[PDB]
């Protein structure tokens, strides 16, 4: 339930606009999907979203586009549509270990997936959160 | 170096300080000496997530998290405690010759220039990347690893 | 009270001390040179609690109990040994240069001030973020690490 | 169940008068409500409370609600009936962590309330504590 | 199990009278009750025993209640008649064992209070059982 | 110290021996070079247990066992081995200032006063309670724990 | 059945006389007593026998009756007559522990006796044995 | 001292040495001016199992194979290696002030005499509690610990 806190973080950097918290803070209230994955296209971008969060969470930053490795061993948890929407996918496979890319950390839901194995959450660029979603699941 | 954009200026860009604060902030550079990026951190013309991200955005680096963004073992023996809190800096992963430094202000080239002589004569071939973060983390950071 | 007033006239306030002995340790202090808490220890007034409990609230200290609060074991390389005997003193947890001055009386600020900046001549710059523990309770703190 | 003993500090710092105590014992059995919390208007000047709490379980002490900020969530875990004769409201809910300032560490039977996962204690006076609850449930 | 002669330390340090071992040896040897308890008031003072039987099983002599402080962990639920009876409290701990204060630690009814934990056991006198009695619970 | 009885006249006292062996022993140290602490057995008069109980005795301390007092790891590392074993002592309980120090002979001040000047070293500004055991048990106790 | 020729020894040794080797070595192969025990007494000092022992079987070199102590939580385990022919008695007890002292381990008759549980051999005299199982059996 | 039945005649007397053995050992005397117990054995002239029961009758010694009897591992630091192994002598467990001292020949008065202040000035009291073997074995057991 907690992080550096979402929205006010992305507010405060200058990332969203006041309008943009709210109105997404009404569909987290309304879906339970949380504000963070749903700040952005209310104003927010995903990496503004993402930067802020790594701040936010815990997290490890990521890589982009030219960086970031797909991998069904780890990936066959969330599938490139949910990885999509949610904005999340689990990188590479180690027999013991995987590495996880975040979207938004509060959402309760959805940061329960990922973890395939034991398992680093990191956070970076939708950039290659998508690209990666599609090979990966 | 690093040079590109002026952090002063990228802090109003960002809409996270006022053209206002980059001059005091100037002034200050004629009222000391320091220059632009020194007299804002010192001047407070700054909010605090300009100065992050004007400086990340300056010239363009990664947004970590160092309670749990690796504060390698290799991080305390490279750059000692005194010189880290003095310019708000403590090194998370050593990538071979390179570094992601943790760092208030990654344009700040005294302050730099500081950690560069310890981060030279220690470690690494200085190759350094600074992240931003909170300064609660740069504190934890810093203070948990000496 | 306690706040701001002298350790022992707010000892009276939280039942440790009486007027009288605060009283008798002004009469005392007049030629000891000491503050009122001094001239209470001096002439056998307090107990370790007395100082504990009333400095700590006179100022927004925190009173800590050392055989439980951080201990801080890398804190002594920011106030050795060597400051923790001049000023009966121990640093509890570390923050950035911050430290937790530990002192048998905070009421005496600018000990914890003098106690600050001798930190900067053992270890970090300083800034005292400042506790009073049962006196005892420092000392015994203070032996755990030397 | 471990302490220096409620009533028993306090009579020795000068923080209850003896009857206090006593009254406070009986109705701590009777009602099972925590003594410290029943103390104060039996005969304790609240710091003074809280003041021998600290010390019986080698805690911190503290200052207001003005820094030590409740947690809403946690809050609502107990019933506030619950948490009232505990003697707080929790502050976070970490797994080995509810961040907790009770009125009385002592009272073995109302100390075992709320605690569904362990605290780590902290104390101040009975006015922050009592607003832990205004600004939480 | 070895211990340093039971009896031995009583008359070698100047602490009995003869008679109370060899009739408490007796009482030992023929009848099965125990030679710590049996030896008191035989011609052994009980502080005597307890220095005794403290040194020859490894144990310790207990003063008073100024000393003997009860721990709460226990001694709140632990009624005031078995701090006199076993004369003991488990208290605190050390390494992996706790302190288990006894009447006599040759009588392993007393002994085996304490004892989910490793223990070390503290001896002391009936006086001291009735002083723990009546501030212990 | 303090200053004692005579342990031969406390022994006397006790019922454990004649003022005939206290001076005859007194005679003894005042030539050997010992202490009659040590010529109450030496001149093979009166039994070192009751040397060892009376000497505490003789200053108002108990006796102590050392293979029964738990003698508490800081006491024997406050006073060191050495020291220790110089004077026929060893260290328990400590509080504040103070150290209980377990002696063959409380008496003695050679001990008390190394031992103040050891402790202080260690931080603590003395506060001997001498107690007394048996040599051979104290030595045993100094082999044991240091 | 092997070792450095127990019992032998001690003729080279002038421990024993040579009619004592020859009588107690017909002895050994005649009746399952082995020469290192059967010699006592036949021209053998005992102590020499343990000289040897300490020698050629190598057991802990301990004492006589009047040094080694009797124990009968030990001495129970094997019949004194019997014992007295092995050379040995069981001494002491802890859930851990029994001492066993034995004049003969080459005993091919009943060599095996007493180290069945967590012990091991030491070495001194019949002479013991017998006061020691008499004093203790 | 130590006196009782000298060992020269008694290696011959068991019948394990001629009387022309211990005349070639006092040879050494008359060569190099030792006593007969010294040079029965430093000489090499009477048996080694004159000598294992003759020490051993001449003043009251057990007799052990060192490699097997436990060689408390501590003991052979009570005695360094060359004022052990020159000697033919080694430390076997403890008794408190007493070593069980395994020797060639504990007779041997000079090789003792060097042992015994060795076992004062780096072992313990002495107050042998001590044995016999041959040199062989018990260098062996020297040499695997030291």
């Amino acid at each position: 339930q907690k992080d550096l806190k979402l929205g006010e973080l992305l507010l405060q950097k200058g990332w969203i606009s006041r309008e943009a918290l709210e109105e997404a803070l009404v569909e987290q209230e309304k879906t339970g999907d949380l504000l963070g994955r749903i700040l952005v296209r209310k104003g927010l971008p995903e990496e503004a979203l993402y930067r802020a969060l790594a701040e936010q969470k815990g997290l490890e930053f990521l890589e982009s586009t030219e960086g970031i490795v797909p991998d069904p061993s780890a990936a066959l948890l969330l599938l490139r549509s949910d990885a999509l929407r949610y904005g999340a996918v689990p990188i590479g496979f180690q027999n013991g270990e995987v590495e996880v890319v975040l979207s938004d950390p509060r959402h309760k839901e959805a940061v329960a997936q990922l973890l395939n194995r034991p398992a680093r959450f990191y956070l970076a660029l939708p950039q290659a959160w998508e690209e990666l979603f599609r090979r990966a699941y | 170096l690093p040079r590109a954009k002026p952090l002063g200026e990228i802090l109003v860009e960002l809409g996270l300080a006022r053209p206002e604060d980059v001059e005091e902030a100037l002034q200050k550079q004629r009222r000391g000496g320091g220059r632009l990026e020194d007299t804002l951190v010192q001047s407070g013309k700054l909010r605090p997530e300009a100065l992050a991200q004007a400086v990340a955005t300056q010239l363009g680096y990664p947004y970590v998290d160092p309670e749990e963004d690796p504060p390698d073992p290799g991080a305390p023996l490279l750059l000692p405690e005194d010189l880290c809190r003095r310019y708000g800096v403590f090194p998370h992963r050593l990538e071979g010759n390179r570094l992601v430094l943790l760092m208030k202000d990654p344009r700040n080239i005294l302050a730099l220039d500081d950690v560069r002589l310890a981060l030279k004569r220690k470690g690494l071939n200085y190759e350094v990347a600074p992240a931003v973060a909170t300064e609660a983390a740069i504190t934890k950071l810093i203070e948990r690893f000496y």
